């Protein structure tokens, strides 16, 4: 399911913000 | 509204042509613990000595700022965020610096970011999605009348107050600018796709960012996510977006407006502006006025115990603040 590939994805804890 | 906004914008023209600065110091506050990390430096818990109320403390390390070219930015957040006032916007309670540093205290939200809740729960019902939305689509309303643009929206910077409302925190990439700009800068899976495209962009991105958030809230994950940025920018200038079964008719309409490609299309930045989100069938069971009053039935209230409680933050690494005996960078933020 796409939660699951979510879930196992490197991607699901607090995001940074990016700049330039 | 437009009697409302008029007098909004009085107010927030003078403060924005006359700063306060230099409204504190640092001997006032006793540092407790960090409540998050960032590029610049981080946020802490603290309480002033004085009154004892617990405030959020942001230290920004100027050497730093200036090496990475951040110092537009960075004034720009401050110059901001003291001359906003709006119920859903975090208050900037004093603001200073010294030889090595610039601080921003704000009003602590203890209730923590809405995205631990999120993540820990899985998704909001939609009920509980539309809540949240209808706050930021105010708040964009607000700033998008002063000629603002907020460039950073994620539940890592939407706080749970209290009451159950949200605060929004982190100006980081707030800027006040009368047309287009070109700064390649906000998170990932919420930039619009004429950010990474380099096309020059509008307060529009704000309205795309809101559609990621929605649809975010309400599926428990982003509609464009991957395990690095590239491949993320990829999805989203595709354009293609799925949404789970369990969403209803009207949300997958009211995304379809908001992810859309199509600067033309894309609700917000119509004929009729907000008013085409306020007025979709989505938000139909949404009392403006009532949300404004903060008189809504919040359909969640974060447990606190006592103030000073960070139970609702992840931990993080503590580190001990310096302050060199010589002034850094003090031309550069001389406004601040
Ligand atoms: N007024 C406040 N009350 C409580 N917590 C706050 C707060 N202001 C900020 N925080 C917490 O500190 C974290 C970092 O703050 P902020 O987002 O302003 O830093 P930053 O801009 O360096 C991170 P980035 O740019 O990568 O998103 C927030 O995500 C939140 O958890
Ligand atoms: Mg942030
Ligand atoms: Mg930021």
């Amino acid at each position: 399911t796409t939660y699951a590939d979510f879930i196992a994805s490197g991607r699901t804890g607090r995001r940074a913000s990016i700049h330039d | 509204v437009k009697e409302f906004l008029a007098k909004a914008k009085e107010d927030f023209l003078k403060k924005w042509e006359t700063p306060s600065q230099n409204t504190a110091q640092l001997d006032q506050f006793d540092r407790i613990k960090t409540l998050g990390t960032g590029s610049f430096g981080r946020v802490m818990l603290v309480k002033h000595k004085e009154s004892g109320n617990h405030y959020a403390m942001k230290i920004l390390d100027k050497q730093k700022v200036v090496k990475l070219k951040q110092i537009e930015h960075t004034l720009n957040e401050k110059r901001i965020l003291q001359a906003v006032n709006f119920p859903f916007l975090v208050k900037l309670e004093f603001s200073f610096k010294d030889n090595s540093n610039l601080y921003m205290v704000m009003e602590y939200v203890a209730g923590g970011e809405m995205f631990s809740h999120l993540r820990r729960i899985g998704r909001f019902s939609e009920p509980h999605a539309r809540f949240y939305a209808a706050q930021i689509v105010l708040t964009f309303e607000y700033l998008h009348s002063l000629d603002l643009i907020y460039r950073d929206l994620k539940p890592e910077n939407l706080l749970i107050d209290q009451q159950g409302y949200i605060q929004v925190t982190d100006f980081g990439f707030a800027k006040r600018v009368k047309g287009r700009t070109w700064t390649l800068c906000g998170t990932p899976e919420y930039l619009a796709p004429e950010i990474i495209l380099s096309k020059g962009y509008n307060k529009a991105v704000d309205w795309w960012a809101l559609g990621v958030l929605i649809y975010e809230m309400a599926a428990g994950y982003p509609p464009f996510f991957a395990d690095q940025p590239i491949q993320i920018y990829e999805k989203i200038v595709s354009g293609k977006v799925r949404f789970p079964s369990h969403f209803s008719s009207d949300l997958k309409d009211l995304l379809r407006n908001l992810l859309q490609v199509d600067l033309t299309k894309r609700f917000g930045n119509l004929k009729n502006g907000v008013n085409d989100i306020k007025n979709h069938k989505w938000f139909a069971t949404t009392d403006w006025i009532a949300i404004y009053q903060r008189k809504v039935e919040a359909p969640f209230i974060p447990k606190f115990k006592g103030p000073g409680d960070t139970s609702n933050f992840d931990d993080y690494e503590e580190e001990e603040i310096r302050v060199s005996i010589n002034e850094k960078c003090g031309k550069e933020f001389t406004e601040f």
